[PDB]
């Protein structure tokens, strides 16, 4: 194929700046109550044999 | 007093204790218990009450 520039010349749509994440969660802070304090869908308390 | 955190395994414990003869440490949590479990329907004495 002969060279045509003009045709061969496109312009170009790019975004800008990104900054990609893995893992994710990672960003989630989270504790937990004291074990002797539990509940099941139950909502009274699960382990209560005090 | 609603204390949901002062298990009792602790009363029966020192309960049985109290009567020698039985050896404590070698008697499963279990037993011990159930010896709540009987005790709770009991009258306090007016005194104790009062």
């Amino acid at each position: 194929q002969q060279f045509d520039f003009r045709a061969s010349m496109h312009m170009l749509t790019s975004n800008l700046t990104f900054t990609v994440y893995s893992d994710l969660l990672a960003f989630v802070s989270a504790d937990t109550v004291e074990p002797i304090n539990a509940v099941a869908f139950d909502n009274m308390r699960i382990m209560n044999e005090l | 007093l609603n204390l949901y955190q002062k298990k009792m395994k602790s009363i029966v414990e020192d309960f049985l204790k109290r009567l020698q003869i039985f050896d404590i440490s070698r008697v499963p949590d279990d037993q011990m218990y159930r010896l709540r479990d009987r005790l709770r329907l009991l009258p306090v004495e007016i005194r104790r009450l009062d």
